[PDB]
C-alpha cells in the first residue's frame, strides 16, 4: 500500500 | 496548437467524453486547448485539467518505478546491456515533457490570472508536477526542483490558511504538502503538518452540510491513513 | 520504420520490458520493429507481438463502445452538436489504423513464410483483426471485411483440424471463431462449433501432462462459459 | 459480463 496523494488515478 | 481551430466549448465536450472512455492523453490534450483558448477556467474546469494530466503522468510514473527496479536488480552477481537504462531513460524523459507541459500551462498564464483563492491554491498543481521532476532528478538540478516544488506548495499554504475554512477540500487536498515532506527528508514535518491539519477540520466539521461534511471527510481519512503509515 | 536502427534482441528485451511497465504502444512499436527486420518469429515472440496489440486495440475497442452509446443515446426526446460524432469517428479512424498496421504485418510477410501448423495456424491473427474492423463498419465493405475475417479463420480452422490435436491451446483459442459466428449472425453455428471443439478436447485430455492438461482446461473454460452465455 | 475471447487485456 502506498501513502495517499490528491488526487488518484481512474 | 493542434486544438487551436477547435471551438473552446466543443473542447470541454470532448475532454468530458474522454473521461468516460477514459482516454486520458485525449482529455489531456483536449484541456491543454481549452486552457491556450487564453480565457480564465472555471472550477469545473480546472478539475478537468488537473484530472486528465494526473492520469497520464500517473501511469508514467508508475511505468518508471518498475523500470528503475529491474534496473537497480540489474547494477547489485547480476548477468549483465544498456536496454533497461534506455528505455526507463525514455519513458522519464517523456514523463519530464508532461511536467514541463503542465508547468507550461500554469506559467502562461493561468497563476498570473488566477485572482480568487480557490484558482489560485494552481500552485498546488505547481507544487505536484515540481514534485514528480523531483521524483526522478539526480543530478545537478535536484536541489533546484525540490525548492521549486517547496516554495510553491509555501505560497499555496499562506493563501489557504488566510482565505479557507479549514474544511475546504482544496486545503486539504493541499495539505501533498505532508508527502512532499518522502522528496524533503522531513518526516516529523510530514507527519506534524498532518496531524495539524487533521485536527482542525476536525474542530470545523460542525459548521458543514451533510454533503461538504462527506467531502471534507474523505480527504480527512487519505490523512488518517498516511499518519497511520508514518506512526 | 522508427525501430530501423535498433538491435533484434534489443528490441524484444524492450517489448518485455513494456510489458512489465504495461505500456502496450511502445510494446506494440517494438514488436512491430522487430517484425519489420525480416526474420521468422519464435513462439514466445509470436505471443509478444500478440499481447502487446491485443492491448491497445482492446483499449480502443472498450473506448469505441463506450462512445457508441452516448452517440446513441443522443439520437432517441434527447436534447441536440456535431463533438460526440467528431470524437468517436477519430477514435475509430485510429481503431482502424492499429488492426491495418497488423494486417499489413501478417501480409508482409509473416504468413506467406509460415510453414509449421502452430505459427500459421497468424490467420487467426488475421480474423481477429478483420474482426475487429467489423465490429465498426456500418457502410459499402461491412459485408466485404466479414468475408475477409471467415476466409482466415476458415483456412486456420482446416489446418488446425489436420495437423493439431483437439487439446492444441492454439486450435482451442482458434475455436474466437465461434465468436464470430456475434459478427455473422449464426448464433447455432456459434454453440455447435464450441460444444463440438469443446467435447473433443474433453475426450483428448487422458493424453496430457498436468502442466498440459492446465493449459486446455483454461480455455476450455474460456468455451464452456460461452456456452452458458447462449444457451 | 462479455463473452470469452482469446487473449484478454491485462
Ligand atoms: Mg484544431
Ligand atoms: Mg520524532
Ligand atoms: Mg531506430
Ligand atoms: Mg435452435
Amino acid at each position: 500500500p502506498r501513502r495517499n496523494t490528491l488526487p488518484a488515478m481512474d | 496548437g493542434a486544438m487551436g481551430s477547435m471551438e473552446r466549448a466543443s473542447l470541454i465536450q470532448k475532454a468530458k467524453l474522454a473521461e468516460q472512455a477514459e482516454r486520458y492523453e485525449d482529455m489531456a490534450a483536449f484541456m491543454k486547448g481549452a486552457v491556450e483558448k487564453g480565457e480564465e477556467l472555471s472550477c469545473e474546469e480546472r478539475n478537468l485539467l488537473s484530472v486528465a494530466y494526473k492520469n497520464v503522468v500517473g501511469g508514467q510514473r508508475a511505468a518508471w518505478r518498475v523500470l528503475s527496479s529491474i534496473e537497480q536488480k540489474s547494477n547489485e552477481g547480476s548477468e549483465e546491456g544498456p536496454e533497461v537504462r534506455e528505455y526507463r531513460e525514455k519513458v522519464e524523459t517523456e514523463l519530464q515533457g508532461v511536467c514541463d507541459t503542465v508547468l507550461g500551462l500554469l506559467d502562461s498564464h493561468l497563476i498570473k490570472e488566477a485572482g480568487d483563492a480557490e484558482s489560485r491554491v494552481y500552485l498546488k498543481m505547481k507544487g505536484d508536477y515540481y514534485r514528480y521532476l523531483a521524483e526522478v532528478a539526480t543530478g545537478d538540478d535536484k536541489k533546484r526542483i525540490i525548492d521549486s516544488a517547496r516554495s510553491a506548495y509555501q505560497e499555496a499554504m499562506d493563501i489557504s490558511k488566510k482565505e479557507m475554512p479549514p474544511t475546504n477540500p482544496i486545503r486539504l487536498g493541499l495539505a501533498n504538502f505532508s508527502v512532499f515532506h518522502e522528496i524533503a527528508n522531513s518526516p516529523e514535518e510530514a507527519i506534524s503538518l498532518a496531524k495539524t491539519t487533521f485536527d482542525e477540520a476536525m474542530a470545523d466539521l460542525h459548521t458543514l452540510s451533510e454533503d461538504s461534511y462527506k467531502d471534507s471527510t474523505l480527504i480527512m481519512q487519505l490523512l488518517r491513513d498516511n499518519l497511520t503509515l508514518w506512526t
